């Protein structure tokens, strides 16, 4: 589990921290995806194993500032100039790489926060009928045929149900996350994507983002509601 | 190959801290403490402080391991050459058992030990310790039994000088490597100190003899 | 002791009465077994560059 | 007899004995120093498996040895026209930078090794006996930076000197002027005898108070300590202490009469041979004669 | 005076089984295949070399995807490598650093280790609270651990140095089943591709087929002449060799119950430590003690290679169940992908 961060502020500067619990966190890489009032999830830092490899978002270049402390188990965001497009609710997420690993696995509770080139991946899906028991298909799109060499496709997706945070379903858009029914099964070609559902069931209503991880400025697809 | 870019620094990880354990692992010293069982090396484990057992002790800033197969009793052979590499051995004889027997006497199944750990072919340069423990027990047994129990052929008095110096030169003797390896001879008493100053002495001349070697003169 | 000597001798009787076959028969298995999988050996036969996995 | 050599009076004698006896002494210590060091220099690259800092001193020692051995012929061709030199100005100016460098590099390179051998013997838990092949590196580089550094002026000093009809290549000249380089000389043989011998001494000691000189390899390995101290001291003193004689005449006889400096003048030219004679014997003495 | 009347049926026994044997002996592998064509010269280039032990390495095992290995060593750690890209996926810290053999459960999620400690330990790698941890800690032998092999996913057997081998169930931690019969000291094993038996070479020069589920051995077969230190299973399952420490190896047949081959040569006077099987099983390829591995042409008992590219004792072998590569690893701490 991990939570923590602010929530008001005009103007100037504020900072963000987030504290993980029994996971062995020295051993993970964190990102600090956000979250938009109504719009999609929308990436933004991002700081390495031990402190390596640091990348941030475009838009975020020169305003925020990631950093982790291994003793204590906290991560940390810090940002100066918050502009008016910074009011998200800023969500915490682990990942982990090595050869079979599944990133983006757990994600945090994330807090809000007000004021008061790259792979673009369309989705142009919006919403379907809800009708439970059927097969309903979501489709998604990319840019570029995010295939690599090594053979595997780099699309993860994510299922966020209304009112937590979301669900890592499938990575590497074929391998099944750990505890994902096996309801759920993903098909692709490099370039055109396919979430397959075999039966509805009354806890798989919400919406269905997409995630890639060739490039690092890494960018979602704007969700598929139910 | 962000996610291969992510995975290759992980081992990089991994591989500053595999060489931050044997840097550690690479300033102890590990010896191999062998007897007879009943041979004192009990004793003589405290005095520094199934399957194998590890005793962690240290001296004048110098780490020292030292690792006990007692509970083995299996063919030293399939797994002696897991020790070739250790500083020195520490060899326990109890002086005592000369005329008790294990048929045999306990003491030349000691010998019989010795002489197969002496002359291996692992340890044909790795400095050889001998402790002879229970000297107190054999100054008192020797004034009321003779020696010519054990050894037959043993012609002198029946003083704690004359027939222990017997045993020690018996043991020495049956080094066949007199050249390429130093067996050192301690007396051992039940209640006694200094025992872990011997075992510094001799693994700090096999260390000057092992950077010797590195610099090319011995 | 009669004990373990009559446990040898029960455990040898099943060992010898058992099923066999002649060495041809069986010489005969393994050759047939080595030519059938021939062609998915990659160390008696080398695959071509391309599908070697440690090459590149 | 007399010459005006940037304005200070320096002697500077021409012998004929020089030439009859020089250039064979040179010849037999070229020769065998080829075979010698460059022998040495392809077993350390291309017959030896693992390095230890150890080694990469000794290594060091070698590339000293054989950079001095190949200036040899041309002080030999010097020696033969009886101090007539006729490479130029910058072959002049290089072969004197070559052979200071290379001279104090060996020197430098062997008060290392008996300090390394000290510290691995006397104080055999040191941490200093496991330094990485990298540190070592980087205190080779830097003893090498010392040497070169020391000896620039040789490369700015403009010696082409013309003696009457005459060329000399030659940096050693008798006068009476406190010329630093002469001074550092001496600094080069007093300087390591004060390291060597305490270390030398120390390590046999050591090896004695300890009753571990009975072993076979290790007595063989004291006599070895000992070759070194006296091989050093055979080919440096003999030029060392002619050149103390030289001060002693410069300050009470003086340059006005450069005629009792005939016989010294020549004497130390003689001795100076015997200072590549240890950049021949070392090859035998330091890696030959390692069991290894 | 029964115990003399037991010994003297024992060896009219003993005497029944060698005149049987010698009845079915109809012909010699050797002259079966003399008409086949030999493989010719095999040459093997080191692919790979994974670095990072700081010992001698004593044991290692592929994974069931040919691409995952975990390797043992006496610096007291449990690597497991990519051998594509020679990552280090995992690296874990053993409690007793004289260990002497390994395991990958063929699933995947787990690996086990043990030596001079008489402890078989299960380390879980598919953990979803950060890294690899312990999971089971088989304690019941009384001898060193000479081998282990993963049965399933909650079984396990273990062949020590008590002369006995021991099967298993992770779950509880309990012998299921106990194999007794060796002599001396059982130094390997090697379950059957049906995984339903498995046999053990011991220091007695005898190899032992057993019964996982009735727990019995069924077949004996002798004619080392010394410690037996290596057995494989050929991919037909029918069919074992032995590698010991009298520089020769020879092939056992289970349905003929008699050696078959014998793959020794006079230049060879070094024991061998290691065998392996190609996917084929026309390739045998043993490790020996000249710090050489030899590749045998089992059909013809014939050399074909040499895998000569270690300066120490060639400890532990492997072929991949692709059959696509062999690790070999060596007392140098350095492991080497061949071909
Ligand atoms: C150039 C040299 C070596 C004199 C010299 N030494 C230094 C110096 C400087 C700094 C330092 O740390 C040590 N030495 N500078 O000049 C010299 O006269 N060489 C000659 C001979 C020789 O030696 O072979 C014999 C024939 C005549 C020429
Ligand atoms: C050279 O000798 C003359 C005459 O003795 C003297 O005047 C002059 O000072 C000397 N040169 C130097 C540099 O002292």
């Amino acid at each position: 589990v991990e939570s923590g961060g602010g929530l008001v502020q005009p103007g100037g500067s504020r900072k963000l921290s987030c504290s993980a619990s029994g996971f062995a966190f020295s051993s993970f890489g964190m990102h600090w995806v956000r979250q938009a009032p109504e719009k999609g999830l929308e990436w933004v830092a991002y700081i390495s194993s031990g402190s390596g490899t640091i990348y941030y978002a475009d838009t975020v270049k020169g305003r925020f500032t990631i950093s982790r402390d291994d003793p204590k188990n906290t991560l940390f965001l810090q940002m100066t100039s918050l502009r008016s497009e910074d009011t998200a609710m800023y969500y915490c997420v682990r990942s982990i790489y090595y050869y079979g690993s599944s990133p983006f696995d757990f994600w945090g509770q994330g807090t809000t926060l007000t004021v008061s080139s790259d792979i673009v991946m369309t989705q142009a899906t919006s919403s379907v009928p809800v009708t439970p028991g059927e097969s309903v298909s979501i489709s998604c799109r990319s840019s570029k045929s995010l295939l690599h060499s090594n053979g595997n496709t780099y699309l993860y997706w994510f299922l966020q149900r209304p009112g937590q945070s979301p669900q890592l379903l499938i990575y590497r858009m074929s391998n099944l996350a750990s505890g994902v029914p096996d309801r759920f099964s993903g098909s692709g070609s490099g370039t055109a994507f396919t979430l397959t559902i075999s039966r509805l069931e009354a806890e798989d209503v919400g919406v269905y983002y997409c995630m890639q991880h060739l490039e690092y400025p890494l960018t979602f697809g704007a969700g598929t509601k139910l | 190959s962000a996610e291969d870019k992510a995975a290759v620094e992980r081992s990089k990880m991994i591989d500053r801290n595999l060489r931050e354990d044997g840097e550690k692992a690479a300033r102890e010293v590990k010896l191999l403490l062998l007897g007879a069982g009943e041979s004192g090396k009990s004793t003589i484990v405290k005095q520094m402080k199934t399957g194998i057992v590890e005793t962690h002790f240290t001296f004048k800033d110098l780490h020292f391991k030292m690792f006990d197969v007692g509970a083995q009793r299996s063919e030293r052979k399939k797994w002696i050459h897991c020790f070739e590499g250790v500083a020195a051995i520490i060899f326990c004889v109890a002086l005592s058992d000369y005329d008790l027997v294990l048929e045999m006497n306990r003491m030349h199944e000691s010998m019989k030990l010795f002489d197969s750990i002496c002359n291996n072919k692992w340890f044909t340069d790795t400095s050889i310790i001998l402790f002879l423990n229970k000297k107190d027990l054999f100054e008192e047994k020797i004034k009321k039994s003779p020696l010519t129990i054990c050894y037959q052929e043993y012609a002198g008095s029946n003083t704690y000088e004359e027939a222990a110096a017997y045993i020690q030169c018996q043991f020495e003797d049956l080094n066949k490597r007199k050249d390429t390896k130093e067996i050192y001879t301690h007396f051992t008493c039940s209640t006694d100190t200094k025992n872990v100053q011997f075992v510094f002495d001799a693994v700090t001349d096999v260390i000057i003899k092992n950077n010797l070697k590195d610099c090319g003169l011995f | 002791s009669i004990a373990q000597a009559r446990k040898l001798v029960e455990q040898l009787k099943m060992e010898a009465n058992i099923d066999r076959i002649k060495v041809s028969k069986a010489a005969a298995d393994l050759m047939a077994y080595c030519e059938a999988h021939a062609k998915e050996d990659p160390l008696l036969t080398p695959v071509p560059a391309s599908e070697n996995p440690f090459r590149e | 007899h007399f010459l005006e050599i940037d304005k200070k009076n320096c002697c500077v004698f021409r012998d004929d004995f020089i030439v009859k006896v020089l250039p064979p002494v040179l010849g037999l210590e070229f020769i065998f120093g080829l075979l010698g060091n460059g022998l040495a220099l392809w077993i350390f690259c291309f017959h030896l498996k693992s390095w230890k800092s150890s080694r990469i001193f000794l290594f060091n020692l070698a590339v000293a040895d054989f950079l001095l051995i190949i200036c040899l012929p041309f002080l030999m061709d010097n020696y033969v026209r009886r101090w007539d030199w006729k490479f130029g100005d910058i072959p002049c100016r290089l072969m004197l930078f070559m052979l200071a460098m290379n001279r104090q590099g060996s020197i430098i390179f062997l008060t290392v090794v008996a300090v390394d051998r000290y510290f691995r013997v006397v104080h055999p838990h040191h941490a200093l006996n496991k330094i990485s092949n990298r540190t070592a590196a980087i205190i080779s580089c830097l003893l090498w930076g010392i040497t070169i550094g020391l000896t620039v002026h040789l490369l700015k000093k403009k010696m082409p000197i013309q003696n009457g009809g005459a060329n000399l290549c030659s940096s050693f000249s008798i006068c009476h002027t406190f010329q630093w380089h002469e001074a550092m000389f001496l600094l080069e043989f007093f300087l390591p005898l004060g390291i060597i011998l305490f270390c030398s001494a120390r390590i046999i000691w050591s090896l004695r108070q300890r009753q571990m000189d009975r072993h076979a390899k290790i007595k063989r390995a004291i006599t070895f300590i000992m070759v070194v101290a006296i091989v050093f001291v055979i080919c440096f003193l003999p030029s060392v202490v002619v050149r103390i004689r030289i001060f002693w005449l410069l300050h009470t006889s003086g340059t006005q009469n450069c005629e009792v400096y005939r016989s010294v003048d020549l004497a130390f030219f003689i001795t100076l041979s015997f200072t590549y004679m240890n950049s021949m014997l070392d090859p035998v003495v330091y890696y030959f004669s390692s069991p290894s | 005076s029964e115990l003399d009347q037991l010994r003297q049926e024992a060896e009219q026994l003993k005497n029944q089984i060698r005149d049987a044997r010698k009845a079915c002996a109809d012909a010699t592998l050797s002259q079966i295949t003399n008409n086949i064509d030999p493989v010719g010269r095999i040459q093997m280039r080191t692919r790979r070399t994974l670095r990072g032990h700081l010992a001698k390495i004593y044991a290692m095992h592929w994974g069931t995807d040919s691409r995952l290995l975990v390797s043992a060593s006496q610096d007291g750690k449990l690597i497991i490598w990519d051998s594509y890209t020679t990552n280090k996926v995992h690296a874990i810290p053993l409690r007793s650093s004289w260990v002497m053999t390994c395991a990958y459960a063929p699933s995947g999620n787990y690996v086990a280790c043990g030596g001079l400690d008489n402890i078989c330990s299960i380390y879980n790698l598919k953990t979803r609270e950060g890294n690899v941890r312990v999971s089971r800690e088989l304690a019941g032998h009384t001898g060193y651990l000479s081998c282990c092999r993963f049965l399933d996913d909650n079984q396990i057997v273990t062949s020590s140095g008590d002369t006995t081998c021991a099967l298993w169930d992770i779950e509880t931690g309990q012998q299921t089943t106990t194999f007794t019969g060796h002599t001396g000291d059982v130094m390997s094993l090697s379950l059957a591709p049906d995984t339903r038996l498995f046999v053990s070479g011991a220091c007695d020069a005898s190899a032992k087929l057993w019964d996982v589920r009735e727990g019995m051995c069924r077949q004996t077969f002798t004619g080392h002449e010394s410690d037996i230190n290596a057995i494989c299973f050929f991919p037909n399952g029918n069919a074992f060799a032995t590698g010991s420490d009298d520089a020769t190896c020879r092939l056992f047949d289970l349905r003929a119950d008699q050696e078959l081959m014998t793959y020794s040569h006079d230049n060879i006077i070094c024991g061998i430590t290691s065998v392996s099987f190609s996917k084929s099983g026309r390739l045998l390829l043993a490790g020996y003690d000249d710090f050489n591995c030899n590749v045998w042409d089992a059909l013809k008992a014939d050399r074909a290679g040499v895998l000569a590219g270690h300066d120490n004792r060639v400890s532990c072998l492997g072929v991949t169940d692709d059959g696509m590569a062999v690790a070999t690893g060596s007392w140098d701490s350095f492991l080497k992908i061949w071909n």
